[PDB]
């Protein structure tokens, strides 16, 4: 749709230029009371096109830093979904550890010696009847079970974007922008030196 | 040297622009 | 240390533009030959 | 507008260009075309469409796509006045032009 | 999905977890010396299987023998005492595949060993597999973009093939696959999957010091996102680096069958020779010709005749294979240097006199070929290409000349001059891969004549600056020669009339 | 060395040491036909590369503190800046001019132009 604006731009800026055919016209009007030709042309046109592609080009920095902002956004998100499984993991292996230790680790080694000579007397080996899987699961479920509350606070439960999270979102925009502005012109170095390229480029901004 | 005053003319018309794009986002931040 | 190298080198070289002066000379003569 | 709208814009600079002897004359001649070169820089990126709603969809935080795209859309609508560049650069310009001009 | 719906299927699925175990028939070790157990027992244990010692490292049983059998220990064998237990797993040599292997490094067995985290992946495929057939495979006909301007017009190299970096110690061997690696990032960044080419690089018998500033150069450019790493050092045992090589070609299998396309990289392959060579004699196998065994050709044929160009009706996946030989004295006449170039379609020769006569990449034009040619090339490449290679050819022959006879003509000293502009040209930095068009709008300027003008000192310069301004001013013709492939007629017009007005107006030495 | 890049040291003394190695390997490639035949028959520029691969190929040597015994000189320390400065003064023809003698077991290239000097000056 920005290439329907430049067109539209394009020609509005024919018209305005199309117009200088009037200054002429009060030239001639001077004379009647007393009793290169290309150069504004292409002066012109230059302008325009050179409007008309650096509206495109802001569009595309626009739309790229929305949709940078966005996609960074879910990166981070995702790496809080992931983090708070990890931690969930973490707290099941730690119930394992714990289960090694003791505090009522008498049943798990005779759970074991049931479980192993049913194993001895079979072919194989199934853990059917050990303790440490639904000891494990009772952890989980539990966790599951707290998590699982409503959408309503899933919405930061799952994505708790931290100040410092959403900041770094901030500031990349606002770098962006700086960057996108401060960015000034390269050309022949040694041959702008006019007081006026050098004034525009020190205020730049 | 009629091509240096038709240098110091369009080099006057620059940063037009780049004080339009300074106004135009200076208008809202996006966040 | 190649020596052969040298040889096969400036062989190929002093070949080519002799050679190719001759190839010049070649299409002139026949091209004077062929319009008449 | 992207093709051959360009052609003339370069036959002119070229004569320019021919007419210059003098190293510094050829010197100012490599300026201007510089600056038109910098003017008439053609963009074609491809300017990527935005589905606001898939990605509200997906996954983010409530309120944060919409408001995203609340200010994506304000600052969209900005656009360049090219009437009143044209109307000033074609109204007057560079007056020490117009008196090389004069002769 | 929903956090707690997440959580659910994840507990779920930690609740369905099998873990069954059956009667292993276990051995023991007649003898262990320099890695290598005699065992006793242990029948019906298959060639190639792997089994597990007390401490838990594992070994490969690679002689049956009527007595004992012949087991290499896969690490360090300190631990490992007369009388000691072995069992068999009952499984052949296997290594996990997948994309999560991407942006880790590996050791020859699969496990990582960066210390980020374990490795969360479920498929496992054998490491030593029978190789693609005849019908399944399919004619090469799409570019690897090296990123080498040397390398993608006269060397050009296609997906599925095999070409072989040969040449002596720090020649730059190992530069030209990192840059390789880089040119790729482009791709992935931007959402072209048909361009998109996993790299994999296998460092056999290398110290780890070399693999991690490899690694960080990687993380630097964010290469590593798609980059896999497989370690086998110098202090691993000799079977690690005699596996990694089939390991890491095994992880690339994945993305060939599944319709992608994979770049592996074999570091030295004379160093995984020597190791099979060790692993042999201490195993008693009688040696050939520089003590190497027997078989070591099919141990390269077999491996490399893995990378192939499925065909369509299996997802027209490929795996590029590059690779690398280290010659000890520039003769690549030896015995592994012989066997290798038989087997690849082509090699890169690199001689150490043009790396310090200031041509770097150090590659010598007059050896280096490519079975594949001009097909892998794209079609604004060969036109340039054709007349790239008959201008080098050209210039070789007069150098000699000049020298000594020290007069030239006026035909002459213009080939002599175009020939060293392009030479100059073709020098590239390291670490510095440059984009396919714009390799094409360079090696036009260069061809056409244009570059013959300015002083030869100004060439790479000029490249810099004039590519600089085509990607600024011209960047919809670089669109059309990238996604066309091509290069028109109007970009031909275009291009020839920017070339040479661009060298008049930038500040250069114009004197030939 | 992997130490020889454009980064890690400046990229004035990578340039002058792929500068010498450039015009060493030039030397080298034509050492096999001067020995066969001289370097008269040779080109300008191959002869005024082979003179001044000479007066490289000398300066890089030097004496030692630990060697002052056997040679009898003594030892000189060359810091890396007078290096640089020595061997990019050399590639540019600064002491092509003067005898290859003068570069023997020097520590700077100073030292070799003041003996240099005191030679051109004897006669
Ligand atoms: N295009 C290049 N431009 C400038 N210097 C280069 C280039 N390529 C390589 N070098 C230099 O070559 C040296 C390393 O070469 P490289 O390691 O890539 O080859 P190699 O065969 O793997 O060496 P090795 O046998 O020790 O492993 C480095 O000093 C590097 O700076
Ligand atoms: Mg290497």
């Amino acid at each position: 749709q920005v290439a329907q604006a430049n067109y539209s731009k394009f020609r509005a800026d024919y018209s305005a230029s199309v117009a200088a055919f009037q200054q002429r016209i009060k030239t001639i009007e001077k004379e009647n009371t007393g009793s290169h030709t290309s150069y504004g042309e292409i002066r012109a046109d230059s302008i325009n096109n050179f409007l008309a592609n650096e509206y495109l080009r802001l569009q595309s920095h626009i739309t790229s830093r929305a949709l940078n902002i966005l996609k960074q956004a879910q990166a981070y998100e995702t790496m809080n979904q992931a983090a708070l499984l990890q931690k969930l993991i973490d707290d099941a292996t730690s119930a394992i550890d714990n289960a090694l230790k003791g505090d009522k680790k008498a049943e798990v080694l005779a759970r074991s010696l049931d479980s192993a000579i049913d194993g001895l007397s079979k072919g194989y080996m199934d853990y059917q009847n050990d303790p440490l899987l639904p000891l494990i699961l009772s952890s989980i479920e539990a966790n599951v079970k707290k998590i699982t509350t409503l959408s309503a606070q899933e919405q930061a439960n799952l994505i708790g974007l931290t100040a410092e999270q959403l900041k770094s979102i901030k500031e990349n925009d606002v770098r962006a922008r700086k960057e996108f502005l401060e960015s000034q012109p390269k050309l022949d170095n040694n041959l702008k030196n006019i007081e006026s390229v050098k004034k525009i480029l020190a205020t730049w901004g | 040297n009629m091509a240096k005053a038709y240098v110091h003319d369009i080099c006057g018309y620059i940063d037009v622009a780049n004080k339009e794009n300074v106004r135009i986002l200076s208008k809202g931040d996006l966040i | 240390t190649r020596e052969e190298e040298w040889l096969d080198k400036r062989t190929k070289s002093q070949e080519k533009v002799y050679f190719d002066q001759e190839d010049r000379k070649a299409m002139k003569r026949l091209l004077e030959k062929l319009n008449t | 507008q992207a093709p051959g709208n360009q052609d003339k814009i370069l036959k002119w600079i070229s004569t320019l260009s021919n007419k210059a002897t003098t190293g510094e004359s050829r010197s100012y001649c490599t300026q201007l075309s510089s600056l038109v070169s910098f003017y008439n820089k053609q963009h074609v990126e491809q300017i990527p469409t935005i589905d606001f709603n898939e990605w509200k969809s997906v996954i983010s935080t409530q309120g944060l796509v919409d408001k995203v795209k609340e200010n994506y859309e304000s600052l969209i609508k900005e656009q360049y006045n090219t009437d009143a560049i044209s109307k000033q650069i074609s109204s007057a310009s560079s007056k020490a032009l117009d008196d090389i001009e004069n002769e | 999905l929903s956090t707690g719906e997440a959580s659910v299927v994840l507990a779920e699925k930690i609740k369905g977890i099998t873990q069954q175990n059956d009667i292993t028939e276990y051995g023991t070790v007649i003898s262990i010396g320099d890695g290598i157990a005699r065992v006793f027992g242990l029948t019906k244990v298959q060639a190639g299987e792997m089994v597990e010692f007390k401490s838990g490292i594992r070994g490969m049983a690679l002689n049956l023998e009527t007595d004992n059998v012949g087991v290499v220990v896969l690490g360090n064998d300190r631990d490992i005492k007369e009388g000691d237990v072995v069992k068999r797993t009952g499984a052949i040599v296997d290594v996990p595949i997948g994309e999560a292997m991407c942006g880790r490094v590996f050791d020859a067995l699969g496990n990582p060993i960066d210390g980020l985290g374990p490795l969360k992946t479920t498929q496992r495929a054998r490491v030593e597999i029978k190789a693609p057939g005849i019908i399944p495979r399919q004619s090469v006909r799409q570019p690897m973009q090296t990123g080498i301007k040397c390398v993608d017009s006269l060397v050009p190299i296609g997906r599925g093939q095999r070409e072989l970096i040969i040449g002596d110690r720090q020649t730059g061997k190992t530069a030209i696959a990192i840059d390789t690696i880089l040119n790729q990032k482009e791709a992935f960044n931007t959402g072209d999957v048909k361009k998109q080419l996993y790299c994999i690089y296998v460092a056999v018998g290398q110290k780890r010091s070399t693999i991690a500033n490899l690694v960080s150069i990687l993380k630097q450019h964010d290469c590593m996102k798609f980059t896999i790493v497989v370690c086998a050092t110098a202090s691993d045992a000799a079977p690690l680096q005699f596996l990694a090589p089939y390991s890491g070609c095994a992880i690339g299998e994945f993305f060939r069958d599944n319709g992608k396309h994979a770049l592996i990289i074999y570091d030295d392959l004379s160093k995984q020779a020597v190791a099979y060579r060790q692993m042999s004699l201490l195993l008693r196998r009688p040696p050939g010709r520089e003590a190497y065994p027997g078989d070591v050709f099919y141990l390269h044929s077999r491996l490399l005749e893995r990378a192939a160009k499925m065909n369509d009706s299996l997802g027209g996946g490929s795996l590029t294979a590059l690779p690398v030989i280290e010659t000890q004295a520039g003769d690549v006449s030896a015995y592994i240097p012989t066997n290798v170039i038989s087997i690849t379609d082509g090699q890169i020769f690199l001689e150490t006199e043009l790396f310090y006569k200031g041509i770097r990449p150090a590659i010598n034009v007059g050896l280096s070929v490519s079975r594949v040619g001009s097909a892998a090339q794209i079609k604004a490449m060969k036109k340039i290409a054709g007349n790239l290679k008959l201008t080098l050819a050209t210039y070789r022959e007069l150098a000699a000349f000049s020298q000594f006879g020290s007069d030239l003509d006026a035909k002459t000293q213009q080939q002599l001059n175009t020939g060293e502009r392009l030479v100059e040209m073709l020098k590239q930095n390291q670490y510095t891969p440059m984009k396919v068009e714009e390799q094409v709008c360079i090696i036009f300027a260069g061809v056409k004549g244009f570059l013959d003008a300015l002083v030869t000192s100004e060439v790479l310069k000029f490249e810099k600056k004039f590519l600089e301004h085509v990607r600024t001013n011209h960047s919809a013709l670089l669109k059309r020669i990238r996604d066309s492939g091509d290069l028109s007629e109007v970009d031909t017009n275009e291009l020839n009339t920017i070339i040479p007005l661009f060298i008049q107006e930038g500040g250069f030495k114009l004197k030939a | 060395s992997r130490m020889l890049d454009p980064i890690t040291i400046g990229e004035e003394h990578y340039t002058v040491a792929r500068g010498v190695q450039k015009l060493l390997q030039d030397y080298k490639s034509l050492q096999d036909i001067i020995a066969i035949l001289g370097v008269d028959d040779l080109s300008e520029e191959d002869k005024l590369v082979v003179a001044r691969a000479r007066k490289v190929q000398k300066f890089l040597s030097q004496p030692f503190f630990m060697s002052e015994v056997f040679s009898g000189i003594p030892g000189r320390f060359v810091n890396l800046k007078q290096n640089i400065a020595s061997f990019k003064a050399l590639l540019e023809g600064a002491g092509d001019e003067y005898p290859e003698s003068c570069f023997y077991m020097k520590g700077d290239l100073e030292e070799s132009l003041a003996a240099g000097r005191a030679d051109a000056l004897k006669s």
